[PDB]
């Protein structure tokens, strides 16, 4: 069934599962045209595939040219996106493909299932939790490659960097979402937090800076504070 | 005309044949049905003083034998039988109705409304619904379920209706997923009508068995299959016009004949709201849908 805070440590076993995030597979600009009517511009976007327990991310990105002359965009989307799942899971080696797809919209639910008839076995779920996951284009390297994008192509990436070698996945996860959290309720305050000292860097294959063990107590405590007080801002409380 | 005589009648019952029902008290002197249209199919159904569960009856056609009934007291039902003696069999008829102890099928000249309802029921397809090969007629209950919800546990008494899920390979062409999926005319008139059913006077014969057994056992699988059927077409972009028309009448007639206080059980908002208003034949169900509004306006 859903997902929800009382399953939550089902996320950290040893079935192997993905969350899918769709929210950035259709972006749009919405501009004037010379006669002053509304239009929208496609850009690049990416489907958001994630195992949490591992960390291992598969982005795919999502070229302006796969609407090119289509209709009803925002169902395509759907469509595509569940296309696109699919063939991620037909690529992997059985060992590798997962028990349970968690869709973070259940709007993905049916498109899913639909694609997913090859793999009876493999459950596709919804879940209750408000996950963060659109604010994926708010880490820079993400964003950078998405745009650069000029074909279809699927880019792999750790969206833990090292931690794991540190800590647990619980732990990491319960990190990725607070980063998250906190780019999309304010993204200018988070990604000063994140790089205001320019002694700590980001490795070349990481996303995220390089901080000790206490600079990310210092950090998570940091993206905390924001998260509270732009919830007082918003419903002033 | 033709007769359905009944031994006798032991327990306190109501007792249906079609859309008609008669009050028969314990060991009152009831002896069967006569004057029954010869032409089409039909229901006789039974629901004991006692216990108002289980709802019980018997499709036949007066042209495949001589049936009667007759109560079973180790069973504990009125049972469908029978009588391959010809002669034994209008001499019993001949005998009722001198002592004029059977009830006339009460048809009114004007009204075609059992012939809109069975208008493609044929008892063949029924005893394939329902396997029993050695009786010509064939039992229903409430209780019966269909084969697809047993998918999801005795056989021998299954609807064997033909599995509808809109989310199955069967339903879905690899490579149009999403085509199929939201257009569902692929499924209906190449799988369904001309792989499975042949022709649309077999599938609209299903879907008026469906609801009859719906709406006489009150059993919940017709009712499901008969809103699957439904469905598949008022989710088809491309359906015969011949079809559409057709299942405007069908369907004004079947929503014209529910106990109006069954509405809530019987009839499933969504699909309706969906076939009327949302789907490609929402402009092809005139009828169907003054009738809708002018009596349930409340489900939609």
């Amino acid at each position: 069934g859903a997902m929800n805070s009382s399953n939550y440590a089902e996320l950290f076993n040893n079935d192997i599962k993905l969350f899918v995030d769709d929210t950035n597979v259709y972006r749009v600009t919405v501009h004037k045209t010379f006669e002053g009517n509304v239009a929208t511009k496609a850009i690049n976007g990416c489907i958001f595939t994630l195992n949490p327990k591992t960390g291992h991310l598969f982005l795919k990105i999502i070229h302006t040219s796969v609407w090119a002359g289509q209709k009803r965009l925002s169902q395509l989307a759907k469509w595509k996106t569940a296309e696109e799942v699919s063939a991620l899971v037909r690529s992997l080696p059985k060992e590798e493909q997962p028990k349970q797809i968690i869709v973070t919209r259940k709007a993905m639910l049916d498109p899913l299932e639909v694609h997913m008839l090859d793999f009876p076995n493999i459950a596709i779920r919804p879940t209750e939790l408000r996950l963060p996951f659109s604010a994926a284009m708010s880490i820079d390297k993400l964003s950078d490659v998405v745009m650069k994008a000029t074909e279809p192509q699927m880019v792999l990436f750790n969206i833990y960097d090292d931690w794991l070698d540190r800590i647990s996945s619980y732990t990491a996860f319960s990190r990725l979402t607070l980063l998250l959290r906190a780019l999309k309720t304010n993204e200018e305050s988070a990604k000063m937090i994140l790089l205001s000292d320019p002694t700590i860097t980001i490795k070349s294959y990481h996303l995220w800076p390089s901080f000790t063990d206490e600079q990310w107590i210092t950090i998570e405590s940091q993206m905390r504070d924001l998260i509270l007080t732009e919830y007082g801002r918003k419903y002033n409380v | 005309m033709n007769t359905v005589p009944f031994t006798s009648a032991p327990i306190e019952v109501t007792i249906g044949i079609d859309q008609y029902s008669f009050n028969v008290k314990e060991n009152q002197p009831f002896h069967g049905i006569k004057d029954i249209p010869i032409g089409h199919v039909h229901v006789i159904h039974f629901q004991h003083a006692d216990n108002s569960s289980m709802r019980y009856g018997y499709w036949f056609d007066c042209r495949m034998g001589n049936f009667y009934i007759q109560y079973d007291p180790k069973d504990g039902l009125y049972k469908m039988m029978e009588e391959r003696d010809g002669a034994k069999f209008e001499n019993i008829v001949h005998n009722f109705k001198e002592r004029q102890m059977m009830v006339s099928y009460p048809k009114i000249d004007e009204d075609d409304t059992w012939y809109n309802l069975t208008e493609f029921v044929q008892m063949d397809k029924i005893r394939k619904i329902v396997r029993k090969d050695e009786n010509q007629f064939s039992y229903v209950d409430s209780s019966m379920t269909t084969v697809q919800e047993n998918e999801l546990s005795d056989p021998a008494h299954s609807l064997n209706y033909t599995v509808i899920n809109f989310k199955s390979r069967e339903a879905i062409r690899p490579g149009h997923e999403m085509e199929d999926f939201l257009d569902k005319s692929y499924y209906l008139n190449t799988v369904m009508l001309q792989g499975i059913f042949k022709n649309s006077s077999n599938y609209f014969g299903e879907l008026q068995f469906a609801f009859l057994n719906a709406m006489f056992f009150g059993n919940y699988g017709s009712s499901l299959q008969w809103h699957a059927m439904i469905e598949l077409i008022c989710s088809s972009a491309t359906v015969p016009k011949h079809m559409l028309d057709k299942l405007d009448e069908i369907l004004y007639y079947q929503i014209k004949t529910l106990p109006e206080q069954y509405s809530d059980i019987l009839l499933n908002e969504r699909v309706w709201n969906i076939c009327l208003y949302s789907s490609f034949q929402k402009n092809s169900l005139h009828n169907t849908e003054k009738i809708m509004e002018n009596k349930y306006p409340e489900l939609l």
